[PDB]
């Protein structure tokens, strides 16, 4: 059950690049695809992210996307850069100038199709496609107007399959230029309908977490996305290795999405490190299941006690008492019952993994489905009626033939996203 | 903090309960419908005992025994007696009681012998000495009530030739300890009783709502033990205890030994306590008799307080800890 | 003599199928390449265990057994593990991708793609069989395959074979070993289509079974294979008489007979003693009456709830191991009188006893210690019905705000199917109470 | 009390025991419901396709 995976503009290829690393890692995968491990579990389902090829090597399934050639040559030039299969990097030169609509109707427009003559390349092989991932920012240009355009062209040629995103939220703490809100609210209604599983991956969050928590007064794209692959290695565990799960794509779609549109989940991590620092006691599984259900562990800048817990999710990596892990998830529903709704009985499942991540004895990942995911897109939405009702920066957009009612229609689209997320807090 | 639901509120025990549970500051109250309580004070028709003991990680009590309702319906109470050996048939503190249907002759068998020896022969639903009109009564109704020998010669307080009940509180917690309140209550009649007239409603019922010269003797028209066993002493030359206590707690012991096998939550994966009212009647010979057996009883104003912090210590604090006995074990 | 084919479906009904036909091949002397020395018939026979194994010329003894699942995964493991060589190829039925925990999944859009193909291969072990009796179908209630799949095939048996009795085994879901937030939604959806195809089911509560993997095996926390071992003996029980000489039970039709006066409520409650852990050194071997008395704790059904609070209207003991009738008697008598057995009125207050004299099989370095007697006691009582309370609530709580329907309407089932199951179910219950007051 | 219907052999008995006495679809139906639920699946997902090519 193979995944084919996407990165798309500078954000996007960023953090899939480390994704890359991080994984091939824990599966023994050197950078030149050479298979150097020492347990049979790191190859049972390594099926699932490479590909296989001759001399026994081990390529990711990867398409790699952007607008401008940048970010792309850095990618090649890093360390895990030579494993990625050569044929698999599609760019243009012009760029998306972090403009949604360039990215969307003429630029990424001119790209797409040879994008999906790759990703069918890659699809064709698959035993039994599962669904295709996506890394990208939603701030900027391509990973946010390119990208939701795939998704929308990767749905019409594959119905059937499951689309999975990990989406970075723009946030002023962390800002490359004042129209991310545009593009995210673009974005963000485009997610809405086109995507099983998306991840908030919020840039207020991270740097919240940089600086509050981790000691990091100046924190950096790499500090960031630190804490972006820690997540989603935790997040893609039970699909990378053999379990009592056995988890695919839609299995947890079916389970963490009551509500097709409710389907942005709040993802977590314990303990919470930065780079280079080295944890040298081990949390015990109490502290594991504290922090995981922290707020300051939440990797979208969201208190979930403003909101109810719809589904959630609990990976635990390493060698631990699984009776001990159900008393105190057991003991953390039974103290807050108040944040699960009712009207869904047993909402929080758990799996756990015997290997644990790079440099950790113990780790909890969390996915949660949260009514006070809400809080995220009114944020964005103020963001950008501030701008919007003076109509101010629109120019960049309607010289590329966007029209102010498509602004009003996204708009709506995602306040309307919110009373939706109000109408099961009060139930 | 251990967490509770509440599923009766028109109780005015548990209301009680309740207070003295979130005023103890490790007590969480949660709302009616989320499963995920220790403690169920449940609704009294068709509490859901088999949704209980089903919650992994959370130890489950619940204030009500299932099938103990047995013990507490008017017609299930006489079925209980006749055919329980432990008790049946000449169990000697229960009145002679019969069931009967509307749409009996078992019923007329000792009625007419009652007759034919001339002896005393008045009955209770509602009140006769003519088995006619205990039936035309029973048929202009429309559902089962059983009809029992009704006590000719009960006994009366002075001043005010008076009749009474007793009512006791029982409370019967998981390890099926039967716990029984030091504090009764009399519940009296201010009216003197008339051996000549039973449609004459109040001097034979005594009933607390039912008294609507209710205060005169004493508040309330409720005389507690002190006051109680300070009478016998002065008008009998007894006490409470050898008069009529020992009678009390030989029935209480012997109703709740009979259902034990039948409602015991010893071994099964949720537990049950449950307070009980037992109301008795004393003849003139100082004779207890079990009127009926309550399992939703009120309290008395007086003694709400002292009850229900016992409630706490003896049926909820057992099973749940927190970080000089009010009542006497019946032991078995 | 006549045949009985087990079918095994989905995850939860194929690793119960292992567990009883790894413990059916110890029970009758059968090595795992299928020979058999003990037996003398070469090639065939109509012994008792052909009820449950064909013959080849070369010796081998071949479970009259189907697997099915919509994912290669679970079945790939008995295609290369102990019992590799004792299943025909053609006997384990995969596909490629599974239910994704979707009942409408399982049952129309893969049910569909596949359901000819296991109907031929069912054909193919029946056109084996001299008298065919009927199918024992395995699976969990809460699996999309399990729940989905199993309804569509026991929809076409009655289709195909009408006159034949089927029988199920069905693991109903517990939270603690689940991993589904909408196994409620499969239950009462497959508990609907099935019932009018399914002649007598035998519940399984993983919840009852990890407890007594807890307390009486002292497993922190029992896996798939505590549990399924702790099944296969129960089912094996249940069995023993299709499969060894006997006159109680000794055909699919008798359960019926002996253990479902009324169609519909065809549940009868499993209730097993002495569960006795290996690993403890010094060990006091239970009698004939502190074995029986146990079959009427509530901790050691298959299903918690509290028969002294229903009405029973069928109860069979079937006893394995040194046991006479003179014992069972005596051990009846002192249980009626000191505990709550009503029968509804319309049926006979007694017990249909059956006796082999094997001791209990257990599998080497499993969790069952090895005991001089034991019994599984099948009950039909109303009190099972508080099983179908506890899931048609967590199902309404959920339809209430159509929270997961969307992926069910999405597999082309209809939002009127959910009402029309949990109409049938709110029958069931209301069955069940008049019959128990 | 009374046993009753007592049966013995080499490898067990089985005998009974009272206390007191008393006081589909077809073929065609089947396949019409599955392909009702796959034209549902057909139509749901033209939709979708006229959806994306607007
Ligand atoms: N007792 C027992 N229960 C099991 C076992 N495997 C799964 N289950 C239970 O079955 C339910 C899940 O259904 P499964 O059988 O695993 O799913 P499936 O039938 O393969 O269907 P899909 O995976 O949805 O296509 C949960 O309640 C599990 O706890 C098992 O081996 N033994
Ligand atoms: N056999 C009898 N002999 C004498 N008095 C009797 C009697 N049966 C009932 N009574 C009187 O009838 C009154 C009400 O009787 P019942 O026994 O019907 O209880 P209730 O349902 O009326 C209220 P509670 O449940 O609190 O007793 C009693 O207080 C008692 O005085
Ligand atoms: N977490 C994270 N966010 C990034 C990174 N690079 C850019 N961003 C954010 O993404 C948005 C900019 O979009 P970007 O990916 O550079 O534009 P694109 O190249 O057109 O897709 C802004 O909100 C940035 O804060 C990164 O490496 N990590
Ligand atoms: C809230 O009910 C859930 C949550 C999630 C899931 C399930 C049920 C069932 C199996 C799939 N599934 C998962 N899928 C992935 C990729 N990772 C995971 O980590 N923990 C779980 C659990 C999990
Ligand atoms: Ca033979
Ligand atoms: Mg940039
Ligand atoms: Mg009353
Ligand atoms: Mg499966």
């Amino acid at each position: 059950r193979e995944i084919v995976h996407i990165q798309a503009g500078q954000c996007g290829n960023q953090i899939g690049a480390k994704f890359w690393e991080v994984i091939s890692d824990e599966h023994g995968i050197d950078p030149t695809g050479s298979y150097h491990g020492d347990s049979d579990l790191q190859l049972e389902r390594i099926n699932v992210y490479y590909n296989e090829a001759t001399g026994n090597k081990y390529v990711p399934r990867a398409i790699l996307v952007d607008l401008e050639p940048g970010t792309m040559d850095s990618v090649r030039s890093g360390p895990f850069g030579q494993i990625f299969r050569p044929d698999n990097f599609v760019f243009g030169q012009s760029g998306a100038g972090n403009n949604w609509a360039k990215g969307h109707y003429t630029e990424g427009a001119e790209l797409v199709d040879s994008v999906l003559d790759v990703v069918r390349k890659e699809s064709e092989s698959c035993d039994c496609l599962q669904g295709f991932q996506l890394t990208h920012s939603l701030g900027g240009g391509t990973g946010s107007g390119m990208g939701t355009l795939l998704i929308s062209k990767i749905r019409e040629e594959y119905p059937d399959r499951i689309m999975n995103t990990f989406s970075v939220m723009p946030s002023p703490k962390v800002s490359d230029t004042v129209v991310e809100p545009y593009n995210a609210t673009l974005s963000v209604h485009q997610l809405v309908e086109n995507t099983d599983e998306t991840y908030c991956i919020d840039n207020e969050a991270l740097y919240d977490i940089c600086f509050r928590t981790l000691k990091l007064t100046t924190p950096t794209y790499g500090d960031l996305n630190h804490l972006v692959s820690a997540t989603m290695s935790g997040v893609t565990t039970c699909l990378r290795f053999p379990g009592q799960l056995n988890a695919d794509l839609r299995k947890l779609a079916v389970n963490m999405v009551p509500f097709p549109r409710l389907h942005f989940f709040m993802p977590g991590f314990a303990p919470l490190t930065s780079r280079g620092s080295q944890q040298y006691r081990a949390l015990t599984v109490p502290e594991l299941t504290q922090q995981m259900f922290d707020s300051k562990n939440m990797m979208a800048a969201c208190d979930p006690r403003h909101g109810r817990y719809l589904t959630v999710a609990a990976i635990f990596r390493g060698r631990m008492s699984m009776k001990e892990v159900d008393e105190q998830m057991l003991n953390v529903q039974n103290k807050n019952s108040s944040y699960f709704v009712e009207w869904i009985p047993n909402n929080v499942k758990t799996a756990v993994c015997d290997i644990p991540p790079r440099g950790l004895k113990m780790s909890a990942t969390f996915i949660g489905n949260s009514t006070a995911i809400q809080e995220l897109f009114k944020r964005i939405s103020e963001q950008f009626t501030a701008m919007f009702r003076r109509k101010a920066f629109l120019h960049w957009y309607t010289g590329e033939g966007m029209d102010e009612m498509e602004f009003t229609e996204a708009e709506s689209n995602m306040n309307d996203l919110v009373s939706e997320y109000q109408q099961y807090q009060d139930a | 903090m251990y967490t509770f639901v509440v599923r009766d509120e028109n109780s005015s025990v548990y209301a009680e309960v309740s207070r003295l549970l979130l005023a103890t500051g490790q007590w969480k109250r949660l709302r009616k419908d989320n499963p995920r309580f220790n403690l169920m004070l449940g609704e009294r028709n068709r509490l859901p005992f088999g949704r209980l003991g089903h919650e992994p990680g959370l130890v489950q009590l619940v204030n009500y025994y299932r099938g103990a309702d047995k013990l507490c319906r008017k017609a299930s109470l006489v079925k209980l007696i006749k055919t329980s050996p432990e008790l049946s048939e000449s169990c000697t503190w229960f009145p002679e009681s019969y069931v009967i249907y509307p749409t009996r002759e078992v019923f007329l068998a000792a009625y007419n012998r009652r007759r034919e020896g001339r002896e005393g022969n008045v009955w209770i639903a509602l009140i006769s000495s003519e088995a006619s009109e205990l039936l035309d009564f029973i048929d202009e109704q429309g559902q089962v009530h059983v009809i029992q020998k009704y006590l000719e010669k009960p006994l009366l307080l002075e001043p005010g030739h008076r009749k009474f009940d007793i009512r006791s509180w029982v409370l019967v917690d998981h390890l099926y300890n039967i716990y029984l309140y030091r504090e009764g209550v009399l519940r009296t009649s201010s009216e003197p009783y008339n051996s000549a007239n039973f449609q004459d409603k109040t001097c034979h019922l005594t009933n607390h709502c039912i008294q609507k010269n209710y205060g005169r003797y004493e508040e309330g028209n409720e005389m507690f033990f002190e006051e109680f066993n300070q009478y016998l002493m002065d008008a009998l030359n007894t006490t409470l205890e050898n008069s009529i206590l020992l009678q009390i707690k030989h029935i209480i012991r012997s109703c709740l030994m009979c259902i034990e096998p039948a409602i015991s939550t010893k071994h099964l994966h949720y537990q049950s306590f449950q307070l009980f009212g037992f109301d008795f009647m004393v003849d003139e010979e100082l004779k207890v008799w079990l009127i009926e057996v309550n399992g939703a009883p009120a309290c008395a104003q007086k003694l709400y307080a002292e009850l229900c912090q016992g409630i706490v210590d003896v049926a909820i604090s057992s099973v749940f800890p927190l970080a000089t006995s009010i009542f006497i074990k019946l032991h078995h | 003599m006549r045949e009985c084919i087990s079918i095994h479906v989905g995850q939860a009904g194929v690793q119960i199928g292992n567990a009883c036909w790894e413990l059916y091949c110890l029970e009758h002397g059968i090595q795992p390449d299928g020979q058999m020395p003990s037996d003398k018939t070469i090639g065939g026979g109509d012994d008792s265990f052909n009820t449950f194994f064909s013959e080849t010329g070369a010796g081998k003894h071949v479970p009259r057994a189907v697997f099915v699942d919509l994912e290669p995964t679970v079945i790939d493991e008995v295609r290369t593990g102990t019992y590799r060589q004792l299943f025909h190829p053609e006997q384990l039925i995969t596909g490629k991708e599974d239910a994704a925990n979707n009942y409408a999944r399982g049952h129309y859009t893969i049910g569909k793609e596949i359901i000819d193909l296991v109907l031929d291969r069912i054909r193919k072990l029946a056109d084996q069989c001299t008298g065919l009796q009927g199918f024992l179908v395995f699976h969990s209630f809460g699996g999309g395959t399990g729940s989905g799949f199993t309804s569509l095939l026991m929809e076409r048996l009655s289709v195909d074979y009408g006159k034949k009795s089927k029988l199920e085994f069905s693991i109903y879901p517990a939270p603690q070993v689940s991993t589904a937030v909408v196994e409620p939604y499969n239950s009462i959806l497959t508990t609907h289509t099935t019932l009018e195809h399914s002649d007598c089911a035998f519940m399984v509560d993983n919840e009852a079974i990890y407890d007594i993997c807890r307390r009486n095996l002292d497993i922190e926390r029992p896996t798939y294979t505590n549990l399924n071992r702790l099944i296969s003996q129960i089912v094996s029980s249940i069995t023993a008489s299709l499969r060894f000489d006997g006159a109680l039970n000794v055909d699919l039709t008798e359960f019926q007979t002996n253990l479902v006066p009324y169609p519909r409520i065809h549940f009868p409650l499993a209730t097993y003693a002495p569960v006795i852990s290996a690993e403890k050194a010094y060990h006091e071997q239970l009698s004939v009456a502190e074995i029986t008395n146990a079959c009427f704790e509530p901790a050691n059904q298959m299903v918690k709830c509290d028969p002294r609070h229903g009405k029973y209207m069928a109860c069979c003991l079937l006893y394995r191991g040194d046991v006479v009738p003179k014992d069972v008697n005596a051990a009846i008598a002192t249980i009626k009188t000191k505990r709550s057995i009503q029968f509804v009125d319309w049926c006979p207050t007694g017990f249909k006893v059956g006796i082999n004299y094997q001791p209990p099989t257990v599998v080497p370095g499993g969790d069952l210690a090895k005991v001089q007697r034991a019994v599984c006691m099948l009950s039909n009582t109303t009190a099972i019905a508080e099983a179908w309370a506890r899931l048609d609530h967590k199902f309404d709580l959920m339809y209430a705000k159509r929270a997961f329907v969307h992926w069910y309407v999405g597999e082309g089932m209809e939002e009127g199917e959910f009402s029309e199951a949990r109409e049938d179910m709110a029958a069931l219950e209301k069955d069940y109470e008049e019959v128990g007051v | 009390m009374e046993v009753i219907e007592l049966n013995k052999c080499t490898s067990g008995q089985s005998f009974e025991v009272i206390l007191k006495p008393p006081s589909d679809p077809s073929l065609e139906e089947i396949q019409k419901k599955l392909e009702a639920a796959e034209e549902r699946r057909k139509y749901q997902e033209a939709e979708l396709l006229k959806h994306l090519a607007e």
